[PDB]
């Protein structure tokens, strides 16, 4: 009806209209959202957002770390069956070792069977790199420039074994033994310089073996990138969908043996994840694109009139309602995995398995030691306590960024008119 | 996904009071909690928060004079104050953080020389 039989109702809303209309008080306001999204852009153990982006990424290094040992993989290039094939790769989490071995020989690579090596090498690239990252810490996410160095090796052996030829790698003919190749490839959209080198090993007792190293130079360590590389780990395991069975007084497997793509509840919480983390993300470059610092008044010295003076009020509205979407969705990426919320089997695979390390004594993250094995070993308990920590620290920055959008959200309506 | 607010009322300068919140377990279970207030002519205001595992932190225009806590067996949130002063006189509100669509009721908290 009129305004002041509803301003009796609501008198939060009476102040609301006297802010709106006060310049000292929407300057005030744009200075806080360009604080807090310091905190949420620019900071790291203080960002929900980047607790939610670290985890994500840490709880699909954790499911491989868990499940890896006991996946079968084998065969040859071609993608078929290989007689007497031993392919080798390293720093993997294996059966009380370092290295992955893939050596199930004559049965026909897969679904509900062994892993092809052409998708073991899409997953441990992603792995080296993912790892390699999360040892020399993630950047904050408003640095998305930044580059790292990424090395690995795997080894062939066993007389069929196609998996280290030179051809594979545009290295000649002969040069298996002492030849290389640089080359760029296509990461994230950026250029990375790649060298490949090949030697041959007799060592002497025992069998003879090729040895290929990977050297990866300038891959983007952005947000953005680092979340494509989780992404591809899940989706391979999630698709080539292969074969395992577990080795189980302690904690149990559920279920022990079958096909990887059959932990369904896992899988699409992982993927869910990710998603929202990538969401998130993305709210970086519409913060971005609407800062928030210059002042803010009347003109010709006149009085601010809220009803035609305030066309920065659509770029402040969008710079607020980004800001609390990344609350939001940081928020919701900590609910689809913490185990206070689940059930079922679910959640004994996170309590019993994800969120554990068996490494010894808690070495720094990326580390992968004979112990690794059957546990996450990627800090995904401390980073959900962190998670709530931030938030928690978050209290002020989230009432005044409601407060910013309710200001703009008030001076837009006069405006249209 | 409700919340209901109760413990508040008139009381001395110096004085002390203990407000207590029932939430759903949708909201409280596995999230952080926290206490808000709305003092005449303002609004709403963060006053103090605590995460599941029980970790406090506090406004400034609070700290050493408030405590909040919470029982996870229950679904139960509190605040304890003491020293109190009329600035601290608003209706008192209860959430979890990030902050759920729709608010309680609130207890309305006095604070009167006389
Ligand atoms: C099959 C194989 O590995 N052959 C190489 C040979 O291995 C034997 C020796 O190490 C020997 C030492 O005493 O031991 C044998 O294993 C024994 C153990 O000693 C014993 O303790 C245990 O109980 O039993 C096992 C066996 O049951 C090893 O099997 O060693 C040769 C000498 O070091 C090596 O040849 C050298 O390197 C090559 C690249 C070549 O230039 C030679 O001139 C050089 O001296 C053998 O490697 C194979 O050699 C043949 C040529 O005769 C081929 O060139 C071959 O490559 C082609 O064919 C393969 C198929 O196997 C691929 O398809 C490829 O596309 C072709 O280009 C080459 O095998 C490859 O390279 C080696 C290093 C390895 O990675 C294989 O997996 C590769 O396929």
């Amino acid at each position: 009806e009129n305004l002041s039989k509803l301003l009796t109702r609501y008198s939060t809303l009476n102040t609301l209209i006297k802010l709106s209309a006060d310049p000292s008080a929407i300057n005030a306001a744009r200075e806080n959202l360009g604080a807090s999204a310091k905190n949420l852009i620019g900071d790291t153990k203080n960002s929900p957002a980047y607790q939610a982006v670290l985890l994500a990424i840490n709880a699909a290094v954790g499911f491989w770390n868990v499940l890896g040992y006991a996946t079968q993989c084998g065969g040859n290039a071609n993608g078929q069956e290989s007689t007497s094939s031993t392919t080798i790769f390293n720093n993997e989490p294996g059966y009380r070792s370092t290295s992955i071995t893939c050596s199930l020989n004559r049965y026909k690579p897969g679904y509900y069977g062994p892993m092809s090596i052409e998708n073991f090498k899409k997953l441990n690239e992603a792995y080296q790199i993912l790892q390699t990252a999360l040892n020399k810490g993630l950047p904050a996410l408003k640095e998305n420039n930044g580059t790292i160095n990424v090395e690995y090796t795997y080894t062939c052996s066993g007389g069929g074994n196609t998996n280290c030829d030179p051809s594979l790698f545009g290295i000649g003919g002969d040069g298996r033994n002492g030849g290389s190749v640089t080359k760029t490839q296509t990461i994230d959209g950026k250029q990375v310089n790649t060298t490949i080198s090949s030697k041959v090993v007799q060592p002497p007792h025992s069998a003879a073996y090729t040895e290929i190293t990977n050297a990866l130079n300038g891959v983007p360590d952005s947000a953005q990138a680092l979340l494509a590389q989780a992404s591809t780990l899940i989706n391979t395991i999630n698709t080539a969908c292969p074969y395992f069975s577990v080795t189980n007084g302690g904690p149990q497997m559920e279920p022990t043996r079958g096909k990887l793509c059959g932990f369904t509840e896992e899988i699409s919480a992982i993927q869910k994840m990710i998603t929202d983390a990538q969401e998130l993300v993305n709210q970086t470059s519409v913060i971005n694109e609407h800062e928030q610092s210059t002042p803010v008044g009347g003109n010709n010295g006149k009085p601010f009139n809220p009803f035609t003076d305030a066309s920065f009020a659509q770029g402040m509205l969008a710079n607020a309602s980004a800001q609390a979407k990344m609350l939001n969705l940081a928020h919701q990426v900590g609910q689809t995995i913490n185990p206070d919320n689940l059930t079922g089997t679910f959640k004994n695979f996170v309590t019993g398995f994800l969120a554990t390390c068996n490494n010894k004594s808690g070495s720094p993250p990326g580390t992968v030691t004979t112990q690794t094995f059957a546990s996450g070993c990627a800090y995904v308990e401390q980073t959900i306590t962190n998670l709530n920590n931030s938030i928690a620290h978050f209290g002020t920055q989230e009432q005044q960024i409601q407060q910013a959008e309710n200001i703009a959200d008030t001076l837009v309506n006069f405006g249209s008119h | 996904v409700q919340l209901q607010e109760s413990g508040g009322g008139l009381v001395q300068p110096g004085g002390s009071l203990r407000l207590s919140c029932a939430a759903s377990g949708s909201i409280f279970s596995g999230n952080v909690m926290g206490w808000y207030r709305q003092a005449p002519g303002k609004l709403r205001e963060w006053v103090a928060a605590i995460t599941p595992q029980g970790v406090p932190n506090y406004a400034d225009s609070v700290k050493g004079r408030f405590t909040i806590s919470r029982d996870n067996a229950k679904n139960m949130l509190y605040l304890q104050m003491s020293s109190l002063k009329p600035e601290d006189t608003a209706l008192y509100y209860c959430n979890r953080l990030p902050n759920y669509r729709s608010w309680g009721q609130g207890t309305q908290v006095t604070v009167s020389s006389h």
